[PDB]
């Protein structure tokens, strides 16, 4: 069996334990889970306007997993470099260790802060995941479907960028399942394509057209956290890593 | 005001004509066992209009339910009039497996053989079985994909054909209300995928 | 979901917590250290010789 | 104590008959007849094997056999002479599916010999115009007595006991046959002691006495439907699905 | 009678309540009127003066009922996309069940 | 009774409609009038807003969006029960096209 | 504490593992792995329907795999992927006969719906002086990782909880297999919200760590056996066998 131990050859003396860092630095770490409170980044974008918006629509929209959305180094014109440098992050590589999770996430959008336009945020969960592929921000365009614009039932909330450009949003658990996958998401059953994110975010400014020029690639930041009710479950080994500080220097 | 509290209430949701000549094997009906079972009306608008059983509006509102439901059952009828039939349940059909249907095969599964001849209406209970603990939503806002069908379908047949006397009409009006059983209930609110006749109009947005 | 229809308070805001004060006085801060209530701990054999 | 009030529901009380999932009902009560006391069990004296029943499938209730009634019926007329368990396969496979096909009937794909007690409900929408009878009743080895085939008419089964079905009253027969056989055990496939008449118990059938009369213009048939309970049983005797063969189309 | 059940025909084993998800998402949805209390659009506008207005001046108005206004799509030119598409909304929703209100 | 809010502070007013009828309780569903009397008996009112801008800067305000969002304030209570009129499907709402 | 007797019989102690009728042993002691803590029942939160295990049948052993281990076999090399549930069932199509005609297997012709612990005994006889060693791992829903294909090697299966055979000892290596998946209950066939992935769980898989060593003139190979008891089960979701359908070839 893995954990098993045939037969211990001991020559250590006892050490004394640090605690985790309780006897120095006065706080201990061995509790990875309130590590995994710490926020993370989780996305990246400039915003960039297609259709005339109308105000109802979506800027843009999200999946929103704890997994982690598919790296995005970016293009090579335009390298997101933190992905394409600090790769993925440490939420993610524990994420990396379990087939399972059940629990909620915390977010906390940063707007950018030139623009004052009022700002809204749909939590759509009836949207179900499709492959891992898409698992990544997208930026709604014409209207089709109701997927691209504000919607009644969803629960929202709106931030004013005048009185602050930041939002903290609190994702609910909210699935028809005991929990869902946590690997990178290939998807197979029909149903199984709802066993994973928690639903799906969605964002749209309140702008008019005319003003939402201003609003043109302008950053938007997206963090997260596991929210405390987070739980992992199965244990899983890593898949196989890439060392960073061997990644290749950008070269003169 | 309260979900059970509208979702205990029948609304008419179909009228069966059970003739006499019908076939021991015949069907009346498959409707799906989901609250969103269909009454369409013919509203010449691009956009026809539907009535629904209250459980179905009300659950409309919701991305997921469960538990079980119910269909009373009113077979109009002079008590001289007798007849037999199986409401049968198959659980987990799609749609490929929706036909190939008898009453027989549905037999194999859950059913109930009724006797029409003194008490002349009774109330079937539909069961909830899922690997799904709850179960998502029909439909949804207007957004096809995201809109997962029912669990199971209910099903119908004339068990006994109709032996109505001479003195009496060979056909029979069957009515059936549909109804949240006492199991019944839904969890996450997300938009309705209804909406009210108040006003049926909609604009496309061609580009041309 | 009762309203609260109370009268809101109304202070002054300022910018900056005060610089030249540094005694009987709670400070709030931003920590980088990730516990909340972590603090930084002498050992025994690291104890401050100097008063 | 009269009184009637018919109301929308109609009027008069519904018995039920849960089962497992199968649940039916009639107005009528119905006209039992028990030919014999309950059987023991008698796994005891003849299996080391895993023996079960398989109450919560076995028990369902199933559609063995349905017919026409004509008013064209003679007398003394046989509608039905189901051979039982025979017949619950036989009847599958009539319908031209395979016994594993019905929840009901898949162990004896499995199971070599079987027992238990077999139940009987034999419905029927005769209107209340219309007036008949017919006689039911089950006689056990029927096949073993070669002089059956005389007594084989309403006035042999009539003198054992033999529920009955008014088309007055459209009433229904329930019909308890309890195993009794000369071996405890009824295989359900060929045997290396025995292959013919397998997997029978006797014939339950169904005389018509009084052929339907009514108005010439009244409704000139009526129908019945015949399910059957497999309660107290057990199974017994593991063995591949493919030793099974087909029941013998009768 | 509506509510009248003549006679139940059981097959259902008793099936555990989820007590509307308190079970699971921590939380009852049962009671309706919570979930009124959650916001809805109620309408949406661009201003438009007409009139050189004055400071007295009531930029707009409208009626203050819980049935919702009636329904905006907006022009063929102007579509509001979202009462054109994301029809009605809840609270009118529930509101067409009843035939009086008070609060 | 009126409230103002200022844009400088903050540009979302939060405010709370009491139930002032003299009736025992509204109408609600689509209304169509009759009585008189009867038109009173809907809405709890009108509620209507005003800047404060002067003609002068009152253009920057122009086809500027403003949304409204409402609840039932905890005090709402429906009353008689009615069915449902019919409803439209959604999903089955038509596609732009292309 | 030594003193070796051997006798006719043989010399050391053998244990038993029965179940139904079938019944398995081995000289050697497993090597036990138990991914998770035992599975509740939840039958309670998603079936009216009537709910049951066919211990009698379902729990009794049967191989649903076996294949030769040659020496050539290089280091890391799996021998077998099984997805469990569906091997089952594959592996008697693989037999090319009916999903019916294996007692364990039948309620899964009928029952829509199933939930249940799996147990896996992987039993081997390799030769003491041959040298090798194999791991065995289940993995949860392995399907649905897309990048299962990089983990997929002895490497990535150590990091978890696994069985280990040596083939010096001839190890034989046990398997608890509680259930565990996003939704409590596998369909046996298609079904309204999922067709694809049917009855899957994930796949135990067993790459080859140690290849066969041994003098040149050894026995070249060696053998392994794999059989699943399907123990605290709950099949539910009656239906006809007709609308079931041959699990995909694998």
């Amino acid at each position: 069996e893995e954990s098993r131990n045939t037969t211990v050859l001991d020559t250590t003396t006892t050490l004394q334990s640090s605690g985790f860092g309780r006897a120095f630095f006065g706080e201990a770490f061995n509790d990875l889970k309130t590590l995994m409170r710490r926020y993370q980044l989780y996305g990246q974008l400039l915003l960039s306007v297609t259709t005339d918006k109308d105000i109802d629509h979506c800027m843009f929209t999200f999946p929103c997993l704890p997994q982690g959305l598919a790296l995005d180094i970016g293009s090579a014109g335009s390298p997101h470099e933190i992905f394409n440098r600090c790769r993925d992050g440490i939420i993610p590589l524990i994420a990396s260790g379990y087939r399972f999770y059940r629990g909620d996430l915390r977010y906390k959008i940063v707007f950018p802060s030139n623009v004052n336009s009022n700002i809204w945020v749909q939590h759509r969960p009836d949207r179900r995941l499709e492959g891992w592929s898409a698992a990544k921000i997208v930026n709604c365009d014409a209207v089709s479907t109701g997927q691209g614009v504000y919607n009644h039932g969803y629960a929202s909330h709106i931030q004013i960028t005048r009185v602050n450009n930041v939002i903290e949003l609190e994702v609910p658990f909210y699935n028809a399942t005991c929990y869902n996958y946590l690997q990178a998401f290939n998807a197979s059953s029909a149903a199984s394509s709802y066993a994973v994110s928690l639903g799906e975010i969605s964002v749209g400014f309140q702008a008019t057209s005319d003003d939402i020029a201003s609003i043109v690639n302008k950053p938007v930041t997206i963090y997260y956290s596991i929210g405390d009710g987070m739980q992992f479950s199965q244990w899983v080994g890593y898949q196989p890593m890439m060392i960073l500080d061997q990644l290749p220097a950008p070269v003169v | 005001m309260t979900v059970s509290s509208i979702a205990s209430r029948y609304g008419l949701i179909r009228r069966v004509q059970w003739k006499k000549d019908h076939a021991k094997g015949s069907l009346l009906l498959q409707l799906d066992a989901d609250p969103f079972v269909e009454q369409r009306i013919e509203g010449t608008n691009p956009i026809s209009l539907y009535w629904f059983a209250p459980v179905g509006v009300v659950s409309s509102m919701f991305m997921q339910w469960r538990g079980s439901l119910e269909y009373r059952f009113d077979i109009i009828a002079s008590q001289f009039h007798t007849g037999r039939l199986i409401v049968g349940y198959v659980p987990g059909l799609t749609a490929s497996l929706q036909l190939q249907m008898d009453y027989m095969k549905l037999k194999s599964s859950s059913y109930v053989v009724f006797d029409l001849q003194e008490s002349n209406s009774f109330t079937f209970e539909v069961p909830y079985v899922s690997y799904r603990p709850w179960w998502v939503r029909k439909y949804g806002g207007n957004y096809l994909p995201s809109s997962t069908d029912a669990p199971s379908t209910l099903f119908m047949y004339v068990q006994v054909p109709l032996i109505p006397m001479e003195a009496v009409s060979d056909t029979i009006d069957i009515n059936v209300y549909v109804r949240g059983g006492s199991s019944f209930e839904v969890c996450v609110p997300v938009q309705p995928s209804l909406g009210l006749n108040w006003n049926t109009d909609f604009i496309l947005r061609n580009d041309e | 979901n009762p309203s609260y229809q109370q009268s809101p308070r109304h202070f002054v805001p300022t910018g900056m917590h005060s610089l030249a004060l540094g005694t009987n006085l709670v400070e709030p801060l931003h920590a980088l250290r990730l516990d909340a209530a972590g603090t930084t701990q002498h050992p025994v054999g690291c104890a401050p010789d100097e008063d | 104590m009269d009184n009637p009030n018919p109301g929308p529901d109609g009027e008069g009380e519904v018995e039920l008959e849960k089962d497992s999932n199968v649940v039916l009902t009639t107005q009528r009560d119905p006209s039992t007849s028990i030919p014999a006391p309950v059987s023991v069990k008698w796994s005891r004296w003849t299996s080391n094997d895993v023996v079960d029943d398989y109450a919560t499938i076995t028990s369902r209730w199933y559609q063995i056999a349905e017919f026409v009634w004509s008013k064209d019926d003679p007398f003394d007329k046989e509608l039905a002479r189901l051979i039982l368990p025979r017949a619950l396969l036989s009847s599958i496979e009539a319908n031209s599916d395979a016994i594993c096909d019905v929840p009901n009937t898949i162990p004896f794909k499995v199971h070599a010999y079987w027992r238990g007690d077999m139940e009987v409900r034999v419905q029927i929408n005769s209107n209340k115009f219309q007036v008949g009878q017919l006689q039911a009743t089950w006689y056990y080895s029927d096949h073993e007595n070669l002089n059956i085939s005389s007594k084989r008419s309403v006035y042999g089964f009539s003198q054992m006991d033999h529920a009955l079905i008014s088309a007055s009253a459209s009433n229904e027969a329930k019909l308890v046959i309890p195993f009794k056989h000369v071996y405890p055990f009824l295989p359900t496939r060929i045997v290396p002691d025995w292959t013919t008449g397998i997997l029978d118990m006797g014939a339950l059938n169904i005389r018509v006495i009084a052929p339907l009369r009514m108005s010439a213009t009244g409704p000139t048939t009526c129908n019945v439907v015949v399910f059957i309970k497999l309660n107290n049983s057990e199974f017994t005797g593991t063995s591949s699905g493919k030793f099974y063969a087909s029941q013998i189309r009768a």
